[PDB]
Formats: structure tokens, C-alpha cells, sequence
């Protein structure tokens, strides 16, 4: 009893993934289609850390604080 | 507040065809003859009107 | 032969796209096969091509040419679009041959 | 009459299997030990894009030629990817066979892997991952495999979201050059003659003869993952380390999962002959779905329970199933239950090879792992040689080992691994 | 070709006598030969001398 | 878990354990869903004649 | 090393006997250790009199919940004592109960089949239990949009006839039916001469015939009122149902025309036409180079999510058409392309696509009959619809003379200048009116 | 939430709090992905009416007389339920979550349970955190006085940053090591920091170094109250914590009233305790909890 799809009864098409490169004659049960997925918002480019001198202070030591202002930008205190 | 030039129902036609239409930078004077042809046609019709409405 | 090569180099110099810094493959008319030849290019050849076209348009706008030291000589005008264009032409030809029968 | 399945071990390590059903259409599979087991964190998701590149250009056959030829002959080309091994499959009517095999062999032999083509279908791998992750059992199973194993088997079947757009042709070329070698390949033909595919494999399968890159040695860590999904249904898988493929303890674990319940046998049934289903039905009065999940590989296995329950009734379902497998592990079972489990396992194995594609998958995996195929009669007599004391020992091994939990849904009342 | 159209305007101005008939014949056949056949063959020669095909 | 009646050609295709042998959901009850109907309200009635062409009566 | 037609003739043909009851018993023997034995009954929602609209569905849900000799869950213990799977389905015209098992427990399978089909004990608490179960199940099935559009197309295609009514029925027919309605339905529609006992696999016909004589004898053999029930031809009418619901992410639209029926051979020709169009899904790894033109246009223009084509046949009727799910902004454009493809099949059907569709249909007919269960299902519905099991060699023989001019003649007979039935669900606000679809059903100058 | 998750340290510490606590402290500051689109005004009204009670508020003012505060306090706030909901006592969980996002740098936070606020050992944990390194003091410096940074600088030859992370809460707390390092060099950095803390745990330290850590802690505490924002923040935190204002001189002499035996005890408590790990980056060489 090798070929673990034949060994695992209910979880046979979950442990294995089937992809078709050329569509066969028989149409498959449970075709399925994606819905309109939500898109993440656009942000700036992150500041890179390429030297040890600019990496100092970037490790957190105290718990998180989130500040939201009215006419003040939202700040994160590490 | 909205931009008048891009939301007007009559002026977006005239700016999309005349104002913010992207054209090549290196165009020489020869293409200008095409524009001349248009206004030449116009003055012909104007003279043609003056060749009929009094005559 | 040798004289044919000499007249070929003279015709290349008298064509006039080396005065604007253009390479030979930049001057191809962008048909459909040429469009998916450009679409299959890597990023550096594509960026150099776009800069060469923009510099040629900038020089044509002022009716000027590059100095003679900056002209594209015959040895460095390599054929970078040639394999992409020839395989695009080959696959279009075999698609047409399949659709013919 | 259908003759015996006949084998051939080539001197370059190629495995050859063929049977002549005299069928109206034949199927040809190529089985490679090139799953997602053989990756590291540097080239994750290589197996997904290599799985979807089954209809790309090859040296000698373009994408247009492959697609138009296979669709004109009416054949079907597909690929089944397990975590351990990959299987390319073609099927088609008699008057075409060899050219179809030629296309499949091109897909294995020389894919040049053009950069613009993989740049085209990385969006297709995003779409395929979304379609496959539309349901929750797949998400639970990949999260369980990520948590249970630390290396070499925690890699999912699908490309992760951070890599989408970061697979180049170099990684695919390295994967083909290091894992698609003839010593890990089995060519299997159901419904086509042995000599034809043997001379085809003689004339065309001469690219790489080494053993390739191997020696991953997947290790186990255990742990727990909880995913606040927000739906009413709660999915919970609790597994532990179990014996690999290649032991009698694997047969004992399969007998144990058929004794504890290995899926529905009845259209809209109640699963009276399952101990876990009986325990939860004694406990609760709401719909549920409790089964025993076993997934054994060539190096290690994961065996445990998988429950689907409500939001407010997850804890009693989990505790009832764990108390039932604890009662199994104390030896409290009858020999009639063991005989029923053996009968269910034998019937499931015999019905798994009913179709041609399942039988081809079975004999391809037997050609990979063992090198030769043994008939189902000795498989049934191997199943019948499993003692119930071995089942009690397997359940005792399951309950006394450290655990891997994967839970998703509204997890307010779902117990932790420490609470069990 | 442009100078050939200039010659054709000059010929169309002048009346029908010798040798304006044969200048008209030669100008018309040169016009049709330049537009029809001479320019694509010239383009083929240009493309052949550019190592294109 | 092996075959389910589907595929728009009236055929026994292949489905999953929770798809073929459990066509019901795992929901507790019928929730406050949008309602259903399959009934055309056209009230169309067809009356057939089905007469005899002979007998001369 | 045999060819195609020399390999189709090597298939063991089925063999059929007819009892004194009218019970038609058919078997096919292969070289497998397993078998699939089932009972196919000609009793669906077409026969319901708009007062017991879910009676067969309720009986199918109540068939496995207990019989007279094996009352209760101990019943399924016996069929789990041998590891035998059992399945059932109920269509608008068929009702099938089948068991997959080994070849060494065949008498138990035939005995349980007889006990299911003629001795079903209907308890009173099981009525309300299965009522709640089928309410949950019809809500779950209506949570999937494809079956909803399927039943909308049947409701708007055969309106005013007993074929448009759904298998499960409405909520009132769920709530108000009792044991007397199910008793009357099982007395009237579960008669002896409307049953096929079909076996496929490692079984022989003599033992199956002896088991059918022992267990399945004397089912009804009676009409009880001297009033023979029959079937009337249900008319197909052109209409359009639009279930506008704009909060759904995707839109499903199914457009169909009237199919010929089961007994008309040109269905085969129409299947080749469907094999020209085929089906597409968003997970298909073909790319741009797909052979079918509609799917290639759908990939190239980023129109579709998925689409299928169907040729459904009932007793002298049917529905032949296409069903697509896509976003709203694509919908009408795709309808144009869909209609264009049909007009190609009436005007410009070449010879290469006919050969490709014939090869696809050959692979479709042979590839489906793998194992025992689809072979047994084909045996059952062939003996129930055709009156005989059509062999695969006869299927190839019927496929063989299909060429381009008869294909375009048949497609012009069925697709050209017809009033279709349109069903839609979701954001179908760009789905065109019936005038645009009817105008797209023909061309101005052919 | 996207702007707050532009930084990666937020994701590390929220995954760490999700690991460490069973309930009532694993809830993130920011909304989960499934929660967006299903928060109604009934939940906000319930949250206000059963959490904004009058006995859970501190009205603080700078530059304003007390009579105006009395007038505002009785004229707006004097109608409430009174206590609201209690809580869920913040049970400790332990474990590890490792995520693979393919960044150039690897983050790893390894903590254990510590003393809560108001305990006598919270000051010992703060002194231990400043002894092991609690941020730089010189722009573009080397941080030689921090033991963890010097141990990793003795170890590695690549850019990094190692600090000690402490967090004091009402009924529980966390203390551990935060390391940001390279991909293949994460294991050496993590092991070097853990062996440094382990060598601290059996008492390998000097009293001058403890005095320097105390001076750093006192200077940071006095610099935290320079601005009016931080001063009002700590006054409100003390008024909600114990309900009594405590002058900074008593806090300074409370800081000086800890010994190095308590620091050794806190290090031993962190070493012998159950661990909670949150990791991100290319984790092909990052170790596990049983590998430490």
C-alpha cells in the first residue's frame, strides 16, 4: 500500500495537488473560480538597513504604543 | 472643488483633442502644413459664402 | 567580398543613424512581431533602447547630431534584437503553417 | 486477456513498467522523486511553478505545438504532485500513442524555461493557489505540515505569497538538473506494449544518469497553530509522529485509522461503526465530522484526529475524541472491530485501484520506492497479518508522543495542547 | 519622383507636339515604375545591405 | 467520496468525502438566508386537441 | 498491437435478462476483484403531480435510514461489516441506489438492495428528522450558484409542465408531506417493470440472476387502480429569468435551446459541436494556445472565469447550450462571442475542428467508463432510456460518419433562428435583453 | 494597519504576544484581517458602556486649576455603571511562531515570563535590561557597555543589533532578547546572546557595571519626563495603575534599592523559564526553542 493517495482515504486530494496542462475531454467536478480579491493599499519604499551604525536602536525594548492624531500623523512607538 | 477643464461635458473634448494631447517633441514644420490645410479650407468656405449670399 | 564590405560600411555611415547614437536594431519599425520582440527583451537592453530612442528624439528636436567621438562605430553595433525577432518570426511561421492545414 | 505487469531496470537506473490491457486508450506516467521535500528556504515554491510548467516550450516542441497536438489527438496531460514525488501523466487513444509520449518526454527532458513564459504564468500560480485555498481542509493540512516538521517536509505544496514574482529560470533549471535524474525516474505504461516504450526510453532518456541531490532528512518538532478565521465552523487537527512507509507499524496505523473512522461509507450516514463518531455522538447533539487522519511518507508519518465542529462546541468534541483514542490505547477493543477495520482497509485498497489512473499511480509509486510491483493478494495477506496488540501499541505510541495542533475558526472555546 | 512630377506639370503645360509626346511617355512610365516597382526593390537592396536579410 | 452525480451531462464524476457523501452542510440550522423559489409565475396553460380525421361523424 | 476498432471489439459486452416481474437485470464482467451493484428506478420529479413535489427526494433521503428487517442504524453496521460504500441520487427522471463492494460479498449486497428498494420502513420521528436534514441540505445546495442557475434554466425552459419543478421542491412541499404521500409514491412509482438491476465488475450473470430471483422477486406486479401512468411531451418555451443580486462577486449565466432527446442520434453530432467549443476554467494550464476559439478569446481578452457546455437529454426533450461564470463587465461581450461560435457551427465549420471534436468525443466516451461505477451507471441509464446498452463499438460507429456538412446541417437545425432560454444570477445588469440574444441567434446575410 | 505594519518590529512583537499568552493579551493592537468589514456600532457601544466606567478613569491636567477639573468631572462623567467587566487573568502559553517573508534581515524575539508591574522584581528586570543593553546612547556608536552587543561583536563580522526587551503589565510580564541580524548568521547571533545571558545567570558580573546600569536607568527615567507629553503619560499611567501619585525621588531611591543578587535571580528566572519565540526573515539557519 504505497501511493499515499490510495492510503489516505478522505484526505487523498488534499495531500496531493493536481494540475492540468492540457484540458481533457471530461470536464472536472468542482471547477471553481476566484472572486474579486481585495487589494492592499500602496505604501512608500522601506528604508534599508545596510550598515551596523544605522541598525542601532532598531531592536525593540519596550512594549508597543500606537498614537493616532487629528492633524498629526499616526505614530508607532516601539 | 473639481477641475473645470477635465469635468466639463464640452471642454474635455476640446482639451483632449487640443490641449493635453500628447504629441512628439521632434516634429518639424512639415506637419504644420496639415493644420494650414484645415484653416485654408475654412477661409475657402468663408469666401464661398461671400460668393453666394450677395451674388 | 572586401569591396562589398567596404561599400557596406560606407552605406552604414551614410545611413545616418550613427550620428544620433542609435544602434541598428533601434530603427526597426514596430510591427506586431517587433512588439513582442521588444516585450521579450531583458530589462537592461530595454532601458538602453528607450534611452537611445529618447536621446535620438532630443537630438532630432534641436536638429543636431552627436560629436564624432560619440558616434556609434561599426564594431559595437551588435545585433541584440536579432535572436528574439528571428524566434518570434519562426513561431509565427509555424503557427501560420498549423492554421493553414 | 490482460497479462502480467512486466518490469525492466535499465543500467542507468531508469525503472520501466508496462502492461498490455488491449484497452481502447492507454495512459503513460512518468514518476520522479522531485517533490517539495527537496527544497530549502532559498528556492521555495519552485515545485509549484515547475508543476504548472507542464505545457511550456521545450527543445523540440513549443507550447503551441504541444497544446495543439495534444488537443488535436484528444489526449490529456496532467501532473499530480505529492510532497515526496511528482507524476506526469498523459492519456490517449491507440492510433497516436508514441507522439503523445514524445511530448511528455520533452516536458521532462529539455525545458529551456524562457524568462518571459515564467513571468507570464506566475499570475497563474497566484490564481491556482487562491483556487486551492478557497476551502479550509487544505489550509489546515498545510499549516499542520508547517508546524509539525521543522525542515524538508514543512514546505507546502504551493508557492508562498512572498515568493510570487521571485522565481527565476535559474532555480527551475537547478531543480531539474539536481532532481530530474534517471536514477529517480519510473516510466509506466498502462495499455501499451513493453518493447515500444522500452526502446523509446533507450533512445531518449540519456540526459542525466546520476543519483542527483538527496539526503534531506526531515525532522519533527511539534507545536500548535491557531488561526482566527471568524467562521462558525472550527477545524482542528491533532496529530503526532507515526511510522514511515516501509514498516509493519505503518500497516498497524492504517488499521487503527480505519478502526477509528476513515471517512464516510454511507450517503448521509451517521458512522455507527466508528469509535470517534460514537464518542462525539454520545457527547454532543450538534453536527460534526470527526475522522482519523494518517499521512505517512518514506521518512516519517503524521497520524492523529481531524474534527470539524461548531464555534461553541469545539472543546467537548476534541476532548471526546482524545478520550476515545485514549480508551483505544488502553487495549479496550474487540476483535470483531479489528476484523471490520481490516475488511474496510482491504476493500478501500481494492477499490482504490478500480480505475486505470489510480492503478497507474499505485504501480508508479511501487516502481519508485520498491522498484517492483507486488500483486494485491500479498497486500491483503500483509494487511491480514496485523495483530490487534500492534494496534494497541500504535495508539499507545500516538498518545505518549508530543503533538502538533492546527486549528482555525472562532477559537474562543478551542482548548490548547496543554489543556489536553 | 518629385522632380518627375515637376517635369509632368511642365509637360502638361506645353501643347501636344515633338518631342513633348515622348517626354510625356517617358515621364509617365518613369512615374509608374518608381512608385510601383523601383521603391520596393530599393528597400529590399537597403535591407540586404544592412545585414537584415 | 468516490463518485457524485454531477458534471451537467448526468454523470458520476469524482468528488471528495465532504462533497459527495455529505451533501448537507455542517451548519447548525437553516440560517437567515435569502429565500428561494423555482416557479415561473406565468400561469401558462396548454390545451391539446388530439382529434380524429376519419369516421365522417 | 491492435488498432482502435480492433480494441473496442475486445470489450466484454453486457448481458441482460428479463424476469417475470419486468425487472430487467443486466451484468458486465471484468477482471476486477470489486463490483458495483445498483438499482435504477424510472421515478423522478417529472412524475410528481405538483402536490408531492419532494416525495421521491424524501424517500431517497429516507431509503438508508431504516428497513423492516434491519430497523435503524444497525442496518448500516451490516454494510460496514464488509467495507461496502453505498451511494444514491435522484434526478428529474431517475432514482438510483448503488453499492460498491468486493466480489466475495455479492449476496449480501443484493439482499440489502432488495431490502432498500421494497421494504423501507418509514418511521414517524424520521420524518421530522429528515425534514430538518433536507431543509439544511437545500439551503446548502442553494448556497452554490451553479445548481441555482441550473434549476432556474429548467424552471424557465419547461414552464407549465411537470419537468420544470425541482427535485427537492419548495418549502411547503417539504413541510406538509407526511408518511401517506411517501407510501403512495412508493406504491405507484417503485413498480417492478421500471427497475434495472445493473452489476459491473467481478460478477457473473447466473449468480446475479439467481440472487435476483431469490431476493428481488415480486416487487409490485400490480397497478392497483387499472390506471397506467405515462409521460406527456413537455413543450420548451423561450423565456428569460433574471435574478438580480448585486452583492454577489460573480455572475452565472446559462443560455440554452431545446435538445432533441435521448433516442435521437443527432445528439452525437451535437456532442461533437460541444467538443468544438469545450470548456474552460481559470486553473487550466494551456495559456493562449488553446484549440477551441471561444476559450482562446476568453483568455486573450481577460473575459471569463469559467464556462462549460451541456447537452442534457430527457425523454423526447432536452436542453443544449452553454453556461458561463464571469464578472459583470465581461458578460454581454462574451454572449456575442458565444453566439458567434454557434454561428460558425452553422456556417463555417471546417474539417480540422470536426476531426478534433471527434477525437475529443472518442476520448470522452471511452475515458468515462473506467472502473465499475460509471460502467454500471451507463448500463442502468442505457437500459432505462435507450432500452438497451449501446456498446462502445456502436458509439464509435455512430461517431465515424460525422463530418462537416451534416454537423452544420444539424447545428442549423438546432441553433439557428431559435428562441433560447436564458437564466442569470448575480450582477447581471450588463446581461442583454431578449431582443439582443434573439437577434444574435441569426445573421443578416448568412 | 498597513502603515503600522510597514515596520516589521510591530509584527514581531504582536506575533510574540500572540505566542506568549493564552488569552486577554494575545489580542493585537491593530485589527485582524477578517475583522475588517464586520465591526458594527453595537460592539463599540457595548465596549464603551461596559469598559468606560467612572472608576477606571484618570483626568489629568497641566496648566489648569483643580476647581475646573472638579466642575468638568462632576458635570460630564457622573453617570456610569461603575466597574464594568473584569478580565481574563492573562494565562501564559509559551511556544514559537516562525514566519517566512524573505526579508534581507532576520528578526527574532525570545522572551519568557517576568514580574508584573508593582512587584519588587520589576525594577530588577529593568536593571537587568539596562545591564544587557536597552538602546544606544551615541549616534553611530559601538555600544561597548552593553554585554549582548559586545558578545555578538566578538562573535560575528556582519551588521546586527541585539537588545533586551522587557514589558510589564498588570498581572504578567515578558522579558527576553530581541535580535536583528543577517540570514545565515542568525543562529550565531542568537546563540551568542543566549550564552551571554546564561553566563550572567550564574553571577558573572561586576558591581560597577550594575552601578552603570542603574545610572542609565535613572537617566532614562528622568529624560522620559522632560516633555509635557511624557510627563502626562506617566502621571496618567501611575494614576490608573495604583491610584496614587508617586514623586520621582521615591522612584529613584526605589531604583537604587535593588541589589545584584536580584539581577542574578531575574536572569536565572529568564533562563529556567518556558520560552516564547517570534521569528521572521529567511529562517533557513535560525534555530528553534529545543535547539537553544
Amino acid at each position: 500500500m504505497l501511493s499515499v493517495a490510495a492510503r489516505s482515504g478522505p484526505f487523498a486530494p488534499v495531500l496531493s495537488a493536481t494540475s492540468r496542462g492540457v484540458a481533457g475531454a471530461l470536464r472536472p467536478l468542482l471547477q471553481g473560480a476566484v472572486p474579486a480579491a481585495s487589494e492592499p493599499p500602496v505604501l512608500d519604499v522601506k528604508r534599508p538597513f545596510l550598515c551596523r551604525e544605522s541598525l542601532s536602536g532598531q531592536a525593540a525594548a519596550r512594549p508597543l504604543v500606537a498614537t493616532v492624531g487629528l492633524n498629526v500623523p499616526a505614530s508607532v512607538r516601539f | 472643488m473639481t477641475n473645470m477643464r477635465k469635468t466639463h461635458p464640452l471642454f474635455k473634448i476640446i482639451n483632449h483633442s487640443f490641449i493635453d494631447l500628447p504629441a512628439p517633441s521632434n516634429i518639424s514644420s512639415w506637419w504644420n502644413f496639415g493644420s494650414l490645410l484645415g484653416v485654408c479650407l475654412m477661409v475657402q468656405i468663408i469666401t464661398g459664402l461671400f460668393l453666394a449670399m450677395h451674388y | 567580398s572586401k569591396w562589398l564590405d567596404g561599400f557596406r560600411k560606407w552605406y552604414y555611415n551614410a545611413a545616418g543613424f550613427n550620428k544620433l547614437g542609435l544602434m541598428r536594431d533601434d530603427t526597426l519599425h514596430e510591427t506586431e512581431d517587433v512588439k513582442e520582440a521588444i516585450r521579450r527583451l531583458p530589462e537592461d537592453l530595454y532601458n538602453d533602447r528607450m534611452f537611445r530612442i529618447k536621446r535620438a528624439l532630443d537630438l532630432t528636436m534641436r536638429h543636431q547630431i552627436l560629436p564624432k567621438d560619440q558616434w556609434t562605430k561599426y564594431e559595437e553595433d551588435k545585433f541584440y534584437l536579432e535572436p528574439y525577432l528571428k524566434e518570434v518570426i519562426r513561431e509565427r511561421k509555424e503557427r501560420e503553417e498549423w492554421a493553414k492545414k | 486477456q490482460p497479462q502480467d505487469l512486466e518490469f525492466t531496470k535499465l543500467p542507468n537506473g531508469l525503472v520501466i513498467a508496462s502492461l498490455e490491457n488491449y484497452a481502447p486508450l492507454s495512459r503513460i506516467g512518468l514518476f520522479v522523486k522531485a517533490g517539495s521535500r527537496y527544497e530549502d528556504s532559498n528556492n521555495l515554491g519552485t515545485s509549484h511553478l515547475l508543476r504548472l510548467a507542464s505545457s511550456l516550450t521545450t527543445k523540440g516542441a513549443s507550447s503551441f505545438k504541444i497544446t495543439r497536438g495534444i488537443e488535436a489527438v484528444g489526449g490529456k496531460l496532467s501532473v499530480t504532485a505529492t510532497r515526496e514525488n511528482m507524476a506526469y501523466t498523459v492519456e490517449g487513444i491507440r492510433s497516436d500513442i508514441e507522439i503523445l509520449m514524445e511530448f511528455l518526454l520533452n516536458v521532462t527532458t529539455a525545458p529551456e524555461f524562457r524568462r518571459w513564459e515564467v513571468a507570464a504564468l506566475r499570475s497563474q500560480l497566484k490564481i491556482d493557489k487562491a483556487v486551492a485555498f478557497q476551502n479550509s481542509q487544505t489550509r489546515i493540512i498545510e499549516n499542520l505540515h508547517d508546524v509539525a516538521y521543522k525542515n524538508a517536509l514543512a514546505n507546502p505544496l504551493y508557492c508562498p505569497d512572498y515568493r510570487m514574482g521571485k522565481i527565476t529560470s535559474e532555480e527551475l533549471h537547478y531543480f531539474v538538473q539536481n532532481h530530474f535524474t534517471s536514477a529517480r525516474m519510473a516510466l509506466v505504461g498502462l495499455g501499451v506494449s513493453h518493447s515500444v516504450l522500452k526502446q523509446v526510453a533507450e533512445q531518449f532518456l540519456n540526459m542525466r544518469g546520476g543519483l542527483g541531490l538527496a539526503g534531506a532528512k526531515a525532522k519533527y518538532r511539534g507545536g500548535e497553530i491557531r488561526e482566527q478565521n471568524g467562521d462558525n465552523l472550527v477545524h482542528a487537527a491533532i496529530v503526532a509522529e507515526s511510522a514511515a512507509i516501509g514498516n509493519a507499524e505503518a500497516n498497524a496505523f492504517s488499521v487503527l485509522q480505519h478502526l477509528l473512522g476513515a471517512g464516510p461509507h454511507i450517503k448521509r450516514g451517521n458512522n455507527t461503526t466508528s469509535l470517534l463518531s460514537q464518542s462525539v455522538a454520545k457527547g454532543s447533539h450538534q453536527p460534526f465530522d470527526v475522522s482519523a487522519f494518517n499521512a505517512s511518507y518514506s521518512d516519517s508519518g503524521l497520524f492523529g484526529i481531524y474534527t470539524i465542529s461548531q464555534a461553541a462546541a469545539a472543546g467537548e468534541v476534541i476532548n471526546a475524541a482524545y478520550n476515545q483514542v485514549k480508551a483505544v490505547a488502553q487495549g479496550n477493543l474487540s476483535s470483531a472491530d479489528v476484523q471490520a477495520a481490516k475488511n474496510k482497509l482491504k476493500a478501500g485498497y481494492l477499490m482504490s485501484v478500480e480505475t486505470s489512473e489510480g492503478f497507474l499511480s499505485e504501480i508508479g509509486s511501487q516502481a519508485l520506492a520498491a522498484g517492483s510491483y507486488m500483486p494485491p493478494s500479498t497486500v491483503l495477506q500483509q494487511i491480514d497479518s496485523v495483530a490487534d496488540a500492534d494496534v494497541v501499541k500504535a495508539a499507545k505510541k500516538f498518545v505518549s508522543g508530543k503533538k502538533s495542533m492546527a486549528a482555525s475558526g472562532n477559537l474562543g472555546h478551542t482548548p490548547f495542547l496543554d489543556e489536553l | 519622383l518629385v522632380a518627375n512630377l515637376l517635369i509632368l506639370t511642365w509637360i502638361g503645360g506645353q501643347p501636344v507636339e515633338h518631342p513633348f509626346i515622348i517626354i510625356g511617355q517617358l515621364a509617365s512610365i518613369s512615374y509608374f515604375s518608381i512608385i510601383l516597382i523601383l521603391m520596393p526593390i530599393s528597400g529590399i537592396i537597403e535591407d540586404k545591405m544592412l545585414k537584415l536579410y | 467520496m468516490y463518485y457524485k452525480f454531477s458534471s451537467f451531462t448526468q454523470k458520476l464524476a469524482g468528488a471528495w468525502a465532504s462533497e459527495a457523501y455529505t451533501p448537507q452542510g455542517l451548519k447548525p440550522v437553516s440560517t437567515e438566508a435569502p429565500p428561494i423559489i423555482f416557479a415561473t409565475p406565468t400561469k401558462l396553460t396548454s390545451s391539446v386537441t388530439a382529434y380524429d380525421y376519419s369516421g365522417k361523424n | 498491437t491492435a488498432t482502435f476498432a480492433q480494441a473496442l471489439q475486445s470489450v466484454p459486452e453486457t448481458q441482460v435478462s428479463i424476469l417475470d416481474n419486468g425487472l430487467r437485470v443486466a451484468s458486465e464482467q471484468s477482471s476486477h476483484a470489486t463490483c458495483t451493484v445498483g438499482v435504477w428506478i424510472d421515478a423522478g420529479s417529472r412524475y410528481e403531480t405538483e402536490k408531492n413535489n419532494g416525495a421521491g427526494y424524501f424517500l431517497e433521503h429516507l431509503a438508508f435510514k431504516g428497513t423492516k428487517n434491519r430497523p435503524g442504524n444497525a442496518l448500516e453496521k451490516e454494510v460496514e461489516s464488509i467495507g461496502a460504500h453505498l451511494n444514491a441520487y435522484s434526478t428529474r427522471e431517475h432514482t438510483a441506489y448503488l453499492i460498491k463492494a468486493l466480489s466475495k460479498d455479492l449476496p449480501k449486497v443484493v439482499e440489502l438492495l432488495a431490502d432498500i428498494v421494497q421494504n423501507s420502513s418509514l418511521e414517524d420521528s424520521q420524518i421530522e428528522k429528515e425534514r430538518d436534514v433536507i431543509l439544511r441540505e437545500m439551503q446548502e445546495n442553494d448556497a452554490s450558484m451553479q445548481n441555482v442557475v441550473f434549476d432556474y434554466l429548467h424552471a424557465t425552459a419547461f414552464q407549465g409542465t411537470p419537468l420544470a419543478q425541482a427535485v427537492e421542491g419548495p418549502s411547503e412541499n417539504v413541510r406538509r408531506l407526511s408518511r401517506t404521500d411517501l407510501t403512495d409514491y412508493l406504491n405507484r412509482h417503485y413498480k417492478a417493470p421500471r427497475m434495472v438491476l445493473a452489476a459491473a465488475g467481478g460478477v457473473e450473470h447466473q449468480q446475479l440472476l439467481d440472487l435476483a430471483q431469490k431476493h428481488l422477486s415480486s416487487v409490485s406486479r400490480v397497478y392497483e387502480e387499472d390506471a397506467v401512468p405515462g409521460l406527456t411531451p413537455c413543450r420548451f418555451t423561450g423565456s428569460e429569468i433574471r435574478h438580480r443580486d448585486d452583492a454577489l462577486p460573480l455572475a452565472h449565466v446559462a443560455i440554452a435551446v431545446e435538445g432533441p432527446g435521448w433516442a435521437n442520434p443527432d445528439n452525437v453530432t451535437l456532442q461533437v459541436a460541444n467538443a468544438i467549443i469545450g470548456h474552460y476554467d481559470c486553473t487550466y494550464g494551456g495559456g493562449v494556445h488553446l484549440s477551441s476559439p471561444l476559450a482562446s478569446v476568453a483568455v486573450a481578452n481577460k473575459l471569463c472565469q469559467s464556462f462549460q457546455t451541456f447537452n442534457i437529454s430527457y425523454s423526447d426533450t432536452g436542453l443544449l447550450g452553454a453556461h458561463f461564470v464571469c464578472d459583470a463587465m465581461s458578460i454581454d461581450d462574451m454572449v456575442f462571442f458565444l453566439q458567434g461560435q454557434w454561428m460558425r457551427l452553422c456556417t463555417s465549420a471546417t474539417e480540422s475542428e470536426v476531426t478534433r471534436g471527434k477525437n475529443i468525443l472518442r476520448n470522452a466516451l471511452v475515458s468515462h467508463l473506467d472502473g465499475t461505477t460509471p460502467v454500471c451507471e451507463d448500463i442502468g441509464r442505457s437500459l432505462l432510456t435507450y432500452g438497451r446498452r449501446i456498446p462502445l463499438a456502436e458509439w464509435e460507429s455512430r461517431i465515424q460518419e460525422v463530418d462537416a456538412q451534416m454537423l452544420r446541417d444539424i447545428c442549423s437545425k438546432y441553433f439557428y433562428d431559435q428562441c433560447p432560454a436564458v437564466a442569470g444570477y448575480g450582477p447581471i445588469e450588463q446581461l442583454p435583453d431578449y431582443n439582443r440574444i434573439r437577434s444574435g441567434m441569426f445573421w443578416l446575410r448568412f
